[PDB]
């Protein structure tokens, strides 16, 4: 899990700094991004039916 | 006795030397809070105390600034990650 | 006030030696776990490596 | 032999699991897993950190004005999947350095691989002067040591 | 009396703006929404999903995330539309033909 | 021979004079403009009732408009200013149903 | 066929759009009168400001020709400025419908190399202020957008006054004079980037004991800080 918890923040470090506010995709990856930190104690099956 | 000139003395005195037992007593309740943070260091801790600091809430669930620590949901080789 | 200060001396001697030596775990800590994403993002590379040559997503023609 | 390969990532996360629990204080206690896991490093061309690892625990434990410094970039460097990138040169010399493997020098901005001396300069006024010097060279500013006024007095640096 | 405001203060200004015969809803006014980017960003998810530029335009529709509307225009509706007949009839109130609804509503509105 | 189009500018102008004479505290010239501002149009009278009650995209059409024209919002206390957002927004929605609006800068 | 009947009921109704149009068509509408704008700040060019240049008060010069004559802001206002509403406000540091130190290239390589040196933007030179209610919009967008980002972030509010104040001050027609106010809230957007990750990663330090002369006064009172 903790492994995962690092994953999803460079995840969303590295995609902060490539997307600025003004960049339409910014929400949606840091939705995407968010709901993955949500579900991180699952597995994918069950957190596809979120995340999707 | 007294007089106009000694106004500021007056008043000095008359507010200050009541306060000097409370501010023995904050001495000696500091002196306390000392000697049972050492105790408590003396004992044992899972994580450092800092001693001449406010407040230490730091524990196994907790970071030195009142947030739960990061990546603590595991368990590591080395022990404590701290 | 010098009683209090030498056993003072004494204690934050060690409190330092043990602030220095729990931070650096803590960064071990982190460079571990680092270590271990990067040793599973390895797996998803394809066999033979990456074509450093081409571009991996070819967005346009040129003609 | 993926068998053999999938015995031995067990027998390693068990390792870690005793010697999380045991804790790194009591640690000379998951000493039965060295005569396996040194066997998985010589049969799989893999490492585990193991040799690192137990110097780093007995010497945070009885440590070094140096605070074990090194004990923890070479078990950070080690436990890299690929390999460590950087190194202590084991040399002849008095001082040692840090130096930076080649194949990964395209990751690091530095012209060589050698990264300067792994301790820190000792205090020289030869050194010192060196060093000004070169600044006062490299800056080349006409007015430096310029002196407007100064306080009259027999004593040539008044105060200082 | 009133006096000069700098250019310091003039982002308060912008959300606390100073009395006036016909003020806005400062309450409202950090609710005030009209997105440039919503045609634009509606056509550029459509054309990612895979649909042509006529099914996108054919599947557009107007923001919805505009400035709220007026309650009044749900609420006080019978007398709104008696003041418009009113004004309709009476050259749009000029000395006061329509003062009757306008007041009503007025009270109605602030309850002193 | 273009009366939607004279009074759209006219009622716009309207407008503005009311913001701007009420930032200049003149009640003398806001009721002018008040009183000027074409109460006496048939059609918008018969539309008002309808936009009252439209409802879903013909209402966010003429929602849309009416942001683009006068985005600020009205104090929920001010009947004339109520007024004078109901009358044009029951013009917007006569042009409407008369030929619909097309908002989007994609069209063919 | 006469052109425009039913679209002047300002001329029709002597309603003045404004104080100006009020004095010129003598409607007389206006009790206050008219002070009129003059035209060194209803137009003009972009100048120097900081007294630490030598070409202070002076106009901006660029590879066109431009009339140097420059906007004058208002710097001895009268004590009654009845309008205080953005709309009066802003004509007295920057003109409403621009500067007037436009280019109109003979070419398309001109304004190429003009941008490539970063003497041209559209963006700053053909262009208006923007009015409160732009502003406002704008600001609103910003903060909806920031708020999706991360509610629970303590610079949120400051970005957005950064952004605020940059709007408020025209940065798109006087970029510079507009960061040289919200530096400001820039700086301490960082500082509270650097305490949030201080209080996420636990980052503390050994204070030192109390020193023997922390009060003044020995009946003065030690006010305890965190
Ligand atoms: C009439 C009364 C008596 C008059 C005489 C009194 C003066 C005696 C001193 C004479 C020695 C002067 C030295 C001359 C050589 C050149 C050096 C020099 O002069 O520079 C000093 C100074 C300028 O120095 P500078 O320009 O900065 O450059 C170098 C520094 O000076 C120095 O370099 P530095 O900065 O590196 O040195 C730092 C440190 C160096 O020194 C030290 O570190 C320590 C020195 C202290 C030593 C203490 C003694 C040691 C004792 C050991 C034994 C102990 C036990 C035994 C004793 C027990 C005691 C009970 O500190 C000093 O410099 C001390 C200097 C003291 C200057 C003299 C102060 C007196 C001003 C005049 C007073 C006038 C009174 C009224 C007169 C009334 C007449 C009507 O100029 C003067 O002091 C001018 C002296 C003029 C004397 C005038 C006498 C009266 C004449 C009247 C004329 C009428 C017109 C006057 C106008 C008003 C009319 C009404
Ligand atoms: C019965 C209890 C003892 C009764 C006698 C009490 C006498 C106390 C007054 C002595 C002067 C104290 O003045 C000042 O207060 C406390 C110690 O008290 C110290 O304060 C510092 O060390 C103490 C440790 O005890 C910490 O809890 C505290 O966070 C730190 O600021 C200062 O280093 C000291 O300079
Ligand atoms: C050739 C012969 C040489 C003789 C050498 C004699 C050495 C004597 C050394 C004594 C030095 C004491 O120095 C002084 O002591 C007191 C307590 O004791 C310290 O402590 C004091 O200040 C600090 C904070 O300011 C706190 O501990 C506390 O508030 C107070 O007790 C001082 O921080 C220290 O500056």
């Amino acid at each position: 899990v903790d492994a995962r918890e690092m994953k999803v923040d460079m995840y969303e470090k590295l995609f902060k700094q490539a997307a600025d506010l003004e960049n339409p995709c910014r929400m949606p990856g840091v939705a995407y991004l968010r709901c993955l930190r949500d579900t991180l104690t699952e597995t994918q099956s069950a957190r596809r039916s979120s995340c999707l | 006795s007294t007089s106009p000139g000694l106004a500021f003395a007056n008043l000095t005195l008359l507010l200050d030397v009541p306060q000097l037992p409370a501010i023995w007593a904050v001495n000696a309740w500091r002196e306390l809070n000392g000697l049972f943070t050492e105790m408590k260091t003396l004992a044992g801790t899972s994580d450092l105390l800092y001693p001449s600091n406010r407040y230490n809430p730091q524990n196994e669930k907790t970071n030195r600034m009142g947030r739960p620590r990061k990546y603590n949901h595991g368990e590591w080789m080395f022990g404590n990650s701290y | 006030q010098g009683i209090k200060t030498v056993y003072a001396s004494c204690r934050y001697r060690k409190l330092n030696e043990r602030e220095i030596i729990s931070d650096r775990y803590t960064w071990l800590h982190e460079r571990m776990l680092e270590d271990e994403v990067e040793r599973v993002l390895l797996e998803q590379v394809p066999a033979g490596g990456f074509d450093k040559t081409r571009p991996g997503l070819l967005l346009g023609p040129s003609t | 032999a993926p068998h053999q390969r999938a015995a031995c990532e067990q027998l390693h996360s068990e390792y870690k699991q005793c010697l999380a629990k045991n804790g790194r204080t009591h640690f000379s206690a998951c000493t039965d897993f060295h005569s396996k896991l040194r066997a998985c490093e010589n049969m799989l061309g893999t490492s585990y950190c193991i040799d690192e690892g137990i110097n780093l625990m007995k010497c945070t434990k009885n440590p070094d004005p140096s605070f074990c410094a090194k004990e923890f970039v070479a078990m950070r460097e080690c436990n890299r999947p690929q390999g460590p990138h950087l190194v202590l040169s084991s040399s002849p010399s008095s001082p040692p350095h840090y130096e930076l493997r080649p194949e990964v020098k395209h990751l690091y901005n530095v012209d060589s691989t050698d990264l300067g001396s792994a301790v820190a300069p000792v205090r020289s006024k030869e050194q010192l002067d060196r060093v000004a010097d070169s600044l006062k060279a490299d800056l080349n500013l006409p007015g430096y040591g310029h002196i407007p006024y100064k306080w009259e007095s027999l004593r040539p640096n008044p105060g200082a | 009396a009133a006096s000069t405001i700098p250019i310091s203060q003039w982002p308060s200004l912008l959300y606390a703006p100073p009395s006036s015969p016909a003020n806005p809803a400062v309450e409202a006014l950090p609710e005030m929404q009209f997105d440039d980017l919503h045609y634009p960003r509606q056509m550029l998810l459509c054309r990612g999903a895979g649909y042509s530029l006529e099914q996108c335009n054919r599947m557009a529709q107007p923001d919805a995330r505009v400035t709220p509307e007026n309650p009044a225009e749900k609420l006080l509706k019978e007398e709104a539309v008696a003041a418009i007949a009113c004004l309709s009839q009476r050259e749009g109130g000029k000395d006061e033909q329509c003062r009757y609804y306008i007041e009503r509503m007025y009270k109605l509105a602030n309850k002193e | 021979s273009s009366p939607h189009m004279d009074r759209l500018l006219g009622d716009l102008k309207l407008l503005a004079a009311y913001d701007s004479a009420a930032g200049w505290q003149e009640p003398k010239a806001m009721e002018s403009a008040f009183q000027s501002l074409s109460w006496d149009d048939a059609d918008v009278l018969k539309a008002l009732p309808q936009y009252l009650n439209c409802r879903g995209e013909q209402k966010r059409r003429v929602d849309f408009a009416y942001a683009a024209l006068c985005p600020r919002p009205v104090d929920e206390k001010d009947p004339k200013q109520t007024l004078m957002s109901l009358w044009m927004k029951a013009r917007l929605f006569s042009y409407d149903q008369k030929h619909p609006f097309v908002l989007s800068p994609f069209a063919a | 066929s006469i052109l425009g009947a039913e679209a002047f009921p300002e001329l029709l109704s002597k309603v003045p759009l404004n104080p100006q149009m009020d004095e010129d068509k003598h409607f007389n509408k206006y009790k206050w009168g008219n002070e009129p704008i003059p035209v060194n700040r209803r137009t003009g060019s972009r100048m120097n400001s900081s007294i630490y240049d030598n070409r202070n008060h002076e106009a901006v010069r660029h590879p066109w020709s431009t009339d140097a004559r420059t906007f004058h802001p208002n710097d001895n206002p009268e004590a009654d400025r009845i309008n205080t509403q953005y709309s009066n406000m802003v004509s007295d540091s920057f003109p409403e419908g621009g500067f007037s130190d436009a280019p109109r290239f003979s070419s398309n390589w001109e304004r190429l190399l003009a941008y490539h040196h970063g003497l041209y933007s559209p963006e700053k030179f053909n262009s208006t202020t923007k009015t409160a209610d732009e502003i406002r919009l704008a600001v609103n967008d910003f903060a909806a957008k920031v708020h999706a980002d991360d509610p629970k972030n303590a610079c949120k509010y400051l970005m957005i006054e950064e952004f605020k104040c940059l709007q408020s001050a025209q940065a798109r027609i006087d970029p510079q004079g507009a960061a040289t106010k919200c530096v400001k809230w820039f700086n301490e957007w960082r500082q509270c980037a650097w305490d949030q990750e201080k209080m996420v990663k636990g980052y503390n330090y050994i204070e030192d004991r109390r020193a023997r002369k922390h009060k003044p006064y020995i009946g003065a009172p030690d006010l305890q800080y965190s």
